[PDB]
């Protein structure tokens, strides 16, 4: 058996990622 | 996605090409009045001086 | 999704709204025609924007929301399922779609728990394969001793016109409903059986026409009554025939030719009445126009001529009468004709009707129905239309169940039974499922203003330790035998209750993901 | 016709004609009945012991949740000249008496009602404003027959704390519903005037803090300010106070009018500096010579009267407000001293334990008095965990307080819970009949409309109302007319005797006064001349 | 009321939309800050549109809220709870904002089962009371043989910065937190502990000042660093005396008595300073700003001049080095000097400070907090302000309860054993508030990821016979005891988490109608 699962469906599933593109944008403006 | 500034960025070739051009808007003007055979420029403001 | 759009004008919800929307805008329908759930409840008016609003006033979820126009996609789900229900049995189209909007209420909690939607649909595929054999060793069946079959009949009329306007006329129309269709002892083609709509008289005023009602009153130079008439119905061409030939003139060297031509044309006309008149016929209806000429061919042969009484009109006469639809006449020998007692017309309304009665082998009927106003008419006549529709399959499928919320429970039980047998992964949306069976029961009772917290402790308890017919009591606000006061249902309509609610409510639960394509014609 | 007439000519008679409206008939009666049955839908909703709240949102985005029928109806947007005619009702019960501001328009509002019936009849509408005041008279007249009362105010005060709990009952601090009721109690007895019957309103205060519970509330026997002395290592408790009551700034005197001091030598400069250090020196002894131990001033201090304030053990607060300082002046028995060198020890006011209050993370620093000698004024410190119940608990307190002025007033009580009102009704009706005249049907819509009251309080409180009041009006007839009344839980029986409902006899008077005076003046008008728009 | 308005541009809701408005802002704010409830909560971005976007990273239900702008007139209700709780104790702003929401949330469902609004809230006031008894009767005391109060200190510390920024810093700010608020010595001021904060470094980087921090650094011709220092604080006035009469001017004749004069004030500078220094001193701090007179005056002399480091330095520097404000200097036996071994000054992220060190009578403390953004700063200075409130509060009032869900348990099978001794009638409402109550143990494992659905039963099992000491051991999964794993908190946070819920509740229930003014300066 799998002994569970955590069902995650909302905001944060998108957020963390669009935060970490946006600081990227700005990281390799001075590469 | 892109850069969060709410301006314009240009970057490479583009500026690197405006900047020559800029210099030789410039230059194009005083090159007509080198040496002792150049001429007069006359300029004129906006109220008529 | 919001980030990097590259769609044209369209959008998308994704696992925030998608579901969210869907199951307000979904279970809102449910909430719409709860309040006409059971024999208490309260009817409905629905109005226009305008441009001849046409006022309707009626009970049937069924009516109610195909006038409503939805616009949600999720919620037009539910809304096509009430159509096939209306469209399959005629009758309970609030209690599918409250059901559905139950079920869906408890996914909505479920998802809630963190429990996977296709753990809820699993679910409930075991907890509806448990309520559909609850209803299998439930049901009631009647084969001979007609003295027995009728009162069945006369229950099944009388508890789904309990629900509509004809609440306190009981006793003129549950007999108009069971014996009309006790008459046709034939195929339930739904269209053998006439209402005719008049103004005057309360509800309890309608009466069966033993015979058939024809409009188109009886010629201007023909015989008005004739006793033991011959009836012959048509379905050919009175007047410019054009014979079969396209693309033909007269082109004569005078109008002499002309003249004797028209006289030839009368002449074949006058023969085609006489070929008609040889079957010996005292009445003649004929689905084309009649005119002037063979109007007076009739009269004077002493013979009366009906036109166009409707296009399926002559249809319906042939079963009534007893004949053939007759096209052509070439063969008189061939021909059947019709019998009847008396032709006369009947004054009903202020409207003169002609009336065929006595008519031998009359498989078919009409119902007079009168009341004050047009809504009462309306609403009237579909009250009828419902009942004739489930006595129709009745008298074919003899299976019933019991009513009252019985056979609700008797399924909510067998599904909480077996769900305490299985891991509770699966038991917690399994007992959801019985959860909105017992809703059904509870939504009658609060229609009704009665105290559903004792009505549904009590029948659950009665059905818990035997009791198996045990049911609601909407007269005295108890718990009652089904069997005794004698409320039952048909089998097919509770049988597919069941089934459209579980198969509709699965495809809500399926969507995680809305996309909307770009309107067009808006500006 | 106007702006035309038979010769074609216009016709103006009144500035912007074009723009009036005017509707005389029966339809301006009915339209004023009418306006009122939206005001009574209103108040009907909040009216016996499970009555419901109202939301009020202010123009300004404030919410307060209240039940205080004065709250309510004070902050309406109805652009009605007989509605708001209906808020005056509820003004003058509220101003007058304190108690009935949902009785009166419910009342107002059932004989406005039931008079719709009697135009339809024929019956003038002058003849059913005056048919009113003939009934009115009967219930007024048996209103005072039944009327009993044990009270004292001297110890036995138990109908007192009854009266209390009855009017509390209805409002949202059940959850003290005893301890509120004993505080409004002591609150009123130690400063009421037992000679006149008077109760001065300036000498209860009624203060709050936001934290805690409702059982938090005391009365405190002294008074509340906000305390900050004004040098921050003064010692923060006075076991026995001397107290120095004084309206001068710890700075040197100055003259009110235009002074310029003309300054010419050094000596001149000098001199000034030396007789200006004098000047704080001495302001400050003169307060030890009296053997005050605690100052308090209206105006604040100089920096060099902090250190001298210190090296003297003389305790002192800065800033006191106008009537804190005039009731500082009284509770503690004492007189404002207008200078410095005008004080002396008579006029210093006695006191016990002062000692400033912090609560929890902030910095209120709010003042305690523990003992006092034979003061007149109390407060109140109202806390509750909210905003909203802290300032309804200031009204529930306020209605407390009122009717216990009011048996002051006049300690003539009667029997509540509908009782007073359904045995109205019937005696109106006994004599509705003697004699029918003309005003027999005036006579009994004025008893029916009596009994909105009970009906509206079986309604609220789950009963229906017809098998409610068919009962209990019959058995007030059957039997010797007992004080039966009504109620949700029931309580066993319903006899006021034993639920021990009181109220006040002058509270009812003034309803049926009021409500009655009220529907005349609105009743007879047939013409009503409300502009349109500007242009 | 929606039939004949007679308002001018106000409206109001009765019985339909009234409450639920009310139910869905209430619970929109529920669900905003629910992810911050637990050890494991998420973090918000708090920001505004522009003109000083003041972006703020908070994880705090109350600085949250505050910074919202809640409009709907019924959701304020909760705000102003959050409120309050913020200003009382500091702590558990989040779970009174969640149990206040879960409360409603099941009222919601009571009202629809046709439940009067006053039995939902009487039943809530008998629960309430049961609930009561479960925290006061569980209460573990401390008194004597301090070396136990100070590892409950640590626990308590730890408790409360579990929730915020300052999680894998516990070795360090845990210790911080306890040791600054016991060296006090007295009542919970919290005005004595002061926070600097300065970029540069980790949060781990940072240190407890033993001694007392300034601004203003020493002066111009005056020593730097002066051994065994005597400090004297000031609040009096430096220059333009302008003393004490109002309207009041210079006339003479010549010029030769204004120099004379002129001289007269400088005569008097002097003397102000002489008075000053025969109190014998090696440091002098005064409120007010000083001028270059009294600076060269003071130089000559040796003595440090500081200018108006604050407002209420004078306060602080007084109780933390032994003096006194001294607004006048006219008695020098009758001032108290304070003492100190070095007025050195340091280097503290590349800004200079002067450093009290060694002080006599140290009633304060200052931390100098290190951090790499501005937001790491502030998110940790908050958690300091939380965690040295509720010690601070903690040393006052001794009595603690088990955390980690120890207390809501308790709670709520007080309810319930009592609720099932109760009428149905209020039953049903009894068992309402013991589920929110067990609503809060399950968000904090859902916020972390853990299978709450499991959780729940066995602390449900686990205090059925005894365990008085189980709840969910967030570190590991599972269910432990409390008195072991060290999961305790104060008593007076969580009385009032119980206490304000139900009556910020109530007031919300009790409403039918909402009646709104017409708004002002919105065109």
């Amino acid at each position: 058996r799998g002994k569970g699962a955590y069902q995650d469906r909302d905001k944060p599933a998108q957020i963390r990622f669009s935060n970490i593109s946006a600081a990227k944008a700005v990281a390799d403006a001075i590469r | 996605g892109p850069l969060s500034v709410f301006g314009d960025r240009s970057t490479g070739e583009t500026i690197r090409s405006q900047n020559v051009m800029a210099a030789a808007s410039i230059a194009n003007i005083v090159k007509s009045s080198l040496g002792p055979v150049g001429l007069d420029k006359m300029l004129v403001d906006d109220i008529g001086d | 999704a919001p980030v990097n759009i590259f769609k044209a004008g369209a959008d998308e919800e994704r696992a925030e709204t998608a579901r969210l929307t869907s199951f307000i805008g979904a279970i809102a329908i449910g909430d719409l025609v709860k309040s006409t759930l059971g024999p208490k409840g309260m009817d409905k008016i629905l109005l226009s924007s305008g441009r001849d609003a046409s006022l309707m006033v009626t009970n049937d979820g069924a009516t109610i929301l195909k006038n409503i126009g939805v616009d949600n996609p999720a919620a037009k789900v539910l809304v096509d399922m009430s159509r096939v229900q209306d469209d399959e049995v005629g009758d309970g189209t609030t209690s599918v779609t409250v059901l559905a909007a139950e079920l869906l209420r408890e996914a909505e909690s479920l998802i809630a728990k963190k429990i996977h939607p296709q753990t809820i649909i699993a679910g409930w595929r075991e907890a509806t394969k448990a309520a559909r054999e609850a209803l299998l060793s439930s049901a009631v069946d009647h084969g001979s001793d007609e003295v027995k079959f009728r009162q069945d009949l006369m229950n099944i009329a009388g508890t789904t016109l309990s629900s509509k306007l004809l609440t306190h006329h009981k006793d003129h129309f549950t007999k108009l409903a069971v014996e009309a269709v006790l008459r046709l002892k034939g195929s339930g083609n739904l269209e053998a059986i006439h209402i005719i709509k008049k103004l005057g008289g309360s509800l309890a005023d309608s009466y069966l026409d033993e015979g058939f009602l024809l409009d188109k009153k009886i010629g201007v130079n023909q015989p008005k009554r004739i006793e033991n008439a011959k009836i012959l119905i048509a379905n050919t061409g009175m007047d410019t025939d054009k014979i079969k030939i396209f693309g033909s003139r007269v082109r004569v060297d005078s109008t002499a030719k002309v003249a004797e031509i028209e006289h030839a044309e009368k002449e074949k006309m006058k023969e085609k009445v006489e070929r008609i008149l040889k079957h010996g016929i005292n009445c003649f209806i004929n689905r084309q126009l009649i005119y002037n000429y063979p109007e007076q061919l009739f009269g004077a042969a002493g013979v009366m001529a009906i036109e166009h009484a409707d296009f399926a009109g002559v249809e319906r006469l042939a079963l009534v009468t007893g004949g053939e639809i007759a096209s052509t006449f070439d063969h008189p020998e061939l021909v059947k004709l019709g019998s009847c007692k008396l032709i006369e017309e009947v004054m009903i309304g202020e409207d003169k009707l002609i009336h065929f009665s006595g008519v031998a082998l009359g498989e078919a009927c009409t119902i007079v129905l009168r009341g004050a106003t047009q809504q009462i008419l309306d609403e009237a006549e579909r009250s009828l239309h419902d009942a004739l529709c489930v006595l129709a399959q009745t008298v074919k499928d003899s299976r019933t169940v019991y009513g009252g919320g019985c056979s609700e429970m008797l399924m909510a039980h067998a599904v909480t039974q077996l769900a305490n047998r299985t891991p509770g992964k699966e038991a917690v949306a399994m007992e959801s499922y019985a959860k909105a069976l017992r809703m059904l029961p509870t939504i009658i009772a609060d229609n009704a203003g009665y105290d559903s917290a004792d009505l549904v402790a009590q029948l659950r308890a009665a059905h818990s330790e035997g009791n198996t017919t045990a049911g609601l009591d909407m007269r005295e606000g108890t718990i009652g035998d089904m069997a005794i006061l004698g409320i039952t249902e048909s089998f097919q309509v509770k049988r597919q209750v069941l089934l459209s609610a579980a198969e509709a409510a699965e495809v809500i639960l399926r969507v995680d993901n809305i996309i909307k394509a770009a309107p067009r014609k808006r500006v | 016709t106007l702006a035309f007439d038979e010769y074609g000519r216009p016709f103006l008679i009144i500035k912007d004609q074009d723009r009036k409206s005017r509707l005389m008939g029966l339809e301006a009666l009915k339209s004023h009945i009418m306006a009122a049955k939206a005001v009574a839908n209103t108040m009907r909703t909040s009216l016996g012991p499970n009555g419901l709240d109202k939301m009020m949102v202010d123009k300004d985005g404030d919410v307060t949740v209240t039940n205080d029928g004065a709250t309510i109806l004070s902050m309406m947007d109805v652009d009605h000249q007989i509605a708001k005619l209906m808020v005056e009702l509820s003004k003058s019960q509220d101003d007058e008496i304190g108690d009935g501001t949902t009785g009166v328009v419910v009342l107002a509002g059932a004989l406005l009602e039931e008079a719709e019936q009697l135009l339809d009849r024929g019956i003038h509408p002058i003849r059913i404003a005056d048919g009113y005041e003939q009934a009115a008279r009967v219930a007024i007249e048996h209103l005072d027959k039944i009327s009993d009362s044990v009270l004292v105010d001297i110890k036995d005060t138990e109908p007192l704390i009854q009266t209390a709990k009855t009017t509390l009952g209805s409002k949202v601090v059940n959850s003290c519903h005893r301890q509120m009721a004993e505080i409004a109690v002591n609150a009123v007895l130690t400063v009421a005037d037992m000679e006149r019957r008077d109760v001065d309103f300036e000498l209860i205060k009624v203060e709050g803090k936001v934290g805690g519970r409702l059982e938090d509330t005391k009365l405190i026997k002294g008074v509340i300010v906000d305390k900050d002395f004004s040098h921050p290592q003064m010692p923060k408790k006075v076991e026995d106070a001397k107290i120095a009551i004084l309206t001068c700034p710890f700075e040197p005197p100055k003259p009110k009018t235009k002074h310029k001091l003309d300054v010419t030598s050094v000596e001149d400069y000098k001199a000034l500096q030396k007789y200006e250090k004098e000047k704080f020196e001495e302001m400050i002894q003169q307060i030890k010579e009296t053997g005050a131990n605690l100052a308090i001033c209206q105006w604040g201090f100089d920096d060099e009267a902090n250190h001298l304030l210190l090296q003297n053990n003389l305790p002192a607060v800065r800033w006191v407000g106008g009537p804190e300082i005039e009731l500082i002046a009284i509770a503690t028995g004492g007189r404002i001293v207008p200078r410095f060198s005008e004080l002396t020890a008579e006029k210093l006011g006695f006191a016990g334990l002062v000692q400033e209050i912090s609560f929890g993370t902030t910095k209120d620093k709010m003042l305690v008095i523990e003992q006092c000698k034979n003061s007149r004024a109390v407060t109140i410190f109202i806390r509750g965990g909210n905003k909203m119940i802290i300032e309804e608990a200031k009204r529930s307190l306020h209605d407390a307080l009122c009717v216990i002025r009011n048996l002051i007033r006049d300690n003539r009580v009667v029997y509540g819970g509908g009782a007073a009102e359904i045995s109205c009704a019937l005696a109106v009706s006994q004599e509705a009949d003697k004699c029918p005249t003309l005003e027999q049907y005036a006579m009994r819509a004025f008893a029916d409309a009596l009994e909105v009251i009970p009906m509206a309080l079986s309604e609220n409180s789950g009963m229906n109302p017809i098998q409610t009041m068919t009962e209990v009006r019959a058995r007030q007839v059957k039997e010797m007319n007992p004080a039966l009344g009504i109620d949700c839980l029931h309580k066993g029986t319903n006899d006021m005797k034993q639920q021990h409902v009181i109220e006040t006899l002058i509270g009812k008077k003034q309803q049926i006064s009021l409500a009655t005076q009220m529907v005349r003046m609105i009743l007879k008008i047939d013409d009503i001349r409300k502009p349109g728009e500007s242009e």
